[PDB]
RNA sequence: AGAACUGGCGAUGCGGGAUGAACCGAACGUAGAGUUAAGGUGCCGGAAUACACGCUCAUCAGACCAAAAGGUGUUAGUUCAUCUAGACAGCCGGACGGUGGCCAUGGAAGUCGGAAUCCGCUAAGGAGUGUGUAACAACUCACCGGCCGAAUGAACUA
RNA sequence: AGCGAAACCACAGCCAAGGGACGGGCUUGGCAGAAUCAGCGGGGGCUUGUGGCAGUCAAGCGGCGACAUUGCUCAUACCGAAGCAGAAUUCGGUAAGCGUCUACUGAU
């Protein structure tokens, strides 16, 4: 007894234990024999309908399903778990999250798509805001002015208990609308941001960073190659 | 519910005259004991029962309560036209009174009343939820017809809500016998 | 007080200025006074509380039984 | 299980030195000194290379084991206290009466007073506490900061000026008058 | 309660049961010596504040049947789930398309309400568990992923 | 001043509890003045708060079955919650406060 009582409300969803690895696991060893090309995507931050998208874009090529360190049991850590000659030395190259391209596309396909793909993205934790932006001295609106004020709408009550204890920022409630009394500079470049700072632009919705997914391994079913044509 | 609660005080009477009666003439222990419970186990069963109506009660009570006090019979002023069309903000302008400004169709739900005094003589004013039926309109119907008062009637011709005076128009004649 | 003279006082001025620290911290200190009940409140006091308790924990485990039934189907 | 032998790390920062004996720990610093008296908690210490200090217990069951963390936290608040430093910010946000802030030297005991809180004709004093500093905030709104070394002392009178600053016997929905603790940050943040 | 059977008392001292019908041992001439029955060995009270293993903080404990159940009290086990393909927890990210699913209707966009609760890709995502708005919006879990680094979680027995 | 009875008298006649049914003698604790004397007159390991009959279902106990289930039959003060805007108020807890020969005492 003197333990911590677990919490859980009903859902219909339901975890998927170790039998969903195992399809996964498979899963790569099959395109391993399938698919010609083999990639490794480092895309450390992901948005679901970009990756879409991106999966979409296309219908040969097909993003692995898996996990990182399943990814790397499936690919074989070591050349007596390799399913193919040289992979074992491809899969210790790749870390976090779950980024594999399989598909039969021309190498040239692969970093000319890669290359001039480039997506806008909130700013993310550990990065740096590119621009700087200040909240307006007054009542605040759910845009922070970046848009006319004019147009611009006051912020909802309800977020104010957000932005004064989350974000920290000295945030009151006048006649329902969010005032502060100075021009809180959020954030300004070659800061790194961290999650107040990102969350304060999440929340204002300033999508000012661009997203691209990053490409560092090739590797191909015969020419077992593992030259990296990186791109950053 | 208020039938329902003279009903049961009714059968808490017959419970008392039943069991009493039998009780006063008990000889054991157990037998008034026994008794006792069956008297106070039938009052037990017709308020658990009751449970339905009770909580019907309780949200009428919290909200009649709370509902603005409106004197039909002295002077009022009744504020009537298309849903918060500059309408809403005209009650604060008149007295000391509070409303919501946030120009959405139906902005008031319930009546609202502003005090003020002219001629050394005191007046009040109306504001209506809204007229478009809808069982919130119909709260302002009633305050319409049963209510001593000149109602006013706003509308737009400029500036707010851009709205078709034709429509407001035509509108108005579907009151004008009533009011 | 018209009729929303307290609902309009949740918006257009907060519950407080820090409010639900207040409410956050007796919820999780309801779990540890709920123990310190059941030890406590003698007499009557623990035999209503004992009853009401179990009535609590056996409604509770049908809610999630009911439940287990629609999820699967 | 009756753990034959639990143990705990507490990294010093290379800024501060501490001193332990029978159990009255002292930490020294940049920005002072401090002591607590732990000898009722029945911990033992050990320096290992002066940058790791090690409290074990012996035999120690549940409810000793849950214990030997606190020694490791209140130490570490200690010496966090001393580099870092504890801030802790109030606002005295007011409906209608403005709330009046100030401090007297009454006996020297340098008290905090409190005036036409909800229109009180009552005034409120608040002792501070030793090693707490009072500096009001400049050019912010109705902010008062409250600074120090120990963490028991600067959060302690915190908790003192919003306590005392209680609506008697009022709907809490309706009244907003009183002080409460905006932020816990630390004075030399990085 | 009542029919009957067998034992203790009924005529009975002794030690213990702090006193006690019917409880435990023991059936008596007056004496000296030694061992015991039941009871006890901190004092009253004659005898070890003996040893060994565990167990409990009780705000009249413990030594004196209304108790089925309650308790984030404590201690040892029983049956299952996960686990170096990274068990628990703590932070961060994703948390999607049809779709503002169909109907009442100023409005229910997942979250005032009534029947389905379908589908594609996914790394996993409920016509959505709550917070939240006049309705949006925004936050969160259930569901996965990233940093951490081994045992952890669920119900029961005593 | 001088004279001078009667009734009655096993013995004593302090408290809390255990003394099985008799506590006044037994037991566990505390008491008691040697001695004397006047008044007020004083005496002479039960229990509570939630029904009878009939019926479905089941956490479990091993065929029985908890709760849910269907038919009729304080005025005071201090705290916590209440659409408690104010006043007044109910609810819950705490204080149970606050209200509709010998006992005693004078005297040596």
């Amino acid at each position: 007894r003197s333990k911590r009582s677990k919490l859980v409300t009903l859902a219909q969803t339901d975890k998927k234990g170790r039998e969903n690895k195992e399809r996964i696991f498979d899963e790569v060893r099959e395109a391993l024999d399938t698919y010609r090309y083999v990639w490794v995507l480092h895309l450390d931050d992901v948005r679901t309908p970009v990756l879409q998208e991106i999966r979409t874009s296309w219908a040969g090529s097909k993003l692995i399903m898996g996990k990182r360190k399943v990814l790397q049991k499936a690919l074989g850590e070591k050349r007596e778990e390799e399913y193919k000659e040289n992979l074992y030395q491809l899969s210790k190259l790749c870390s976090g999250v779950t980024g594999l391209l399989f598909t039969d596309e021309d190498v040239n396909t692969v970093k000319e798509y890669f290359k001039s793909y480039v997506r806008s993205d909130y700013s993310r934790p550990n990065t740096k805001a590119p621009l700087t932006f200040t909240i307006p001295e007054g009542i605040v609106y759910s845009r922070g002015g970046q848009i006319p004020a004019e147009e611009d709408v006051p912020m909802i009550h309800s977020l104010e208990p957000t932005m004064r204890n989350k974000f920290e920022i000295p945030t009151k409630i006048k006649a329902g609308k969010i005032t502060i009394d100075s021009p809180y500079l959020v954030c300004t470049e070659g800061e790194k941001l961290d999650v107040r700072q990102a969350l304060i632009l999440k929340q204002f919705g300033i999508a000012a960073s661009e997203f691209k997914v990053k490409v560092s391994a090739y590797y191909d079913n015969d020419s077992s190659t593992v030259e990296s044509t990186n791109i950053n | 519910s208020l039938a329902a609660i003279s009903r049961a005080k009714s059968l808490v009477e017959q419970v008392a005259r039943d069991y009493v009666r039998l009780l006063k003439f008990g000889q054991s222990l157990f037998q008034c004991k026994q008794l006792k419970r069956a008297a106070l186990g039938r009052m037990a069963t017709i308020v658990k029962k009751l449970r339905d109506p009770l909580a019907y009660l309780e949200q009428v009570r919290q909200h009649i309560g709370r509902l603005p006090s409106i004197d039909p019979n002295t002077r009022t002023l009744l504020i009537c036209g298309y849903p918060n069309v500059g309408k809403s903000s005209f009650l604060r302008c008149i007295t000391k009174s509070d409303v919501d400004v946030q120009p959405y169709a139906f902005t008031t739900k319930s009546l609202y009343v502003g005090h003020f005094d002219y001629k050394y003589l005191r007046f009040q004013a109306i504001d209506t939820p809204g007229i478009l039926m809808n069982n919130i309109e119909m709260q302002s119907i009633y305050a319409i017809a049963h209510l001593r008062s000149c109602v006013l009637y706003f509308m737009d011709l400029s500036e707010q809500c851009g709205f078709t005076i034709e429509a407001q128009v035509k509108l108005f004649h579907s009151i004008k016998p009533l009011f | 007080p018209q009729n929303d003279y307290i609902e309009r006082h949740i918006k257009q001025h907060g519950k407080r200025l820090d409010h639900e620290e207040r409410k956050r911290k007796r919820e999780a200190r309801e779990s540890h006074k709920i123990s310190e009940r059941a030890q406590k409140l003698t007499g009557w006091k623990g035999k209503q509380f004992a009853k009401k308790r179990y009535a609590e924990k056996v409604s509770m485990r049908k809610k999630i039984k009911a439940h287990e039934q629609s999820k699967v189907k | 299980m009756k753990y034959i032998q639990t143990e705990q790390q507490i990294e010093v920062p290379e800024g501060v030195t501490v001193s332990i004996k029978s159990r009255i720990v002292k930490v020294v610093g940049p920005r002072g000194t401090l002591t607590k008296n732990l000898k009722h908690i029945d911990v033992t210490f050990t320096k290992v290379n002066n940058q790791l200090i090690k409290v074990a217990v012996h035999n120690g069951g549940r409810k000793h084991v849950a214990a030997l963390r606190t020694v490791k936290s209140l130490v570490d608040n200690m010496i966090t206290g001393v580099t870092k430093g504890y801030k802790y910010k109030m606002r005295y946000v007011y409906a209608h009466f403005p709330i009046n802030v100030n401090i007297v030297e009454k006996d020297g005991a340098k008290f905090i007073e409190v005036r036409n809180f909800l229109g009180d004709k009552k005034i409120r004093n608040v002792p501070v506490r030793d090693g707490v500093t009072i500096e009001f905030s400049t050019n912010v709104k109705d902010e008062i900061v409250l600074s120090g070394n120990s963490v028991e002392d600067v959060s302690q009178n915190a908790a003192d000026l919003q306590q005392i600053c209680r609506v008697r016997n009022k709907d809490i929905r309706k009244f907003l008058d009183g002080i409460y603790v905006s932020h816990k940050g630390f004075i030399t943040e990085d």
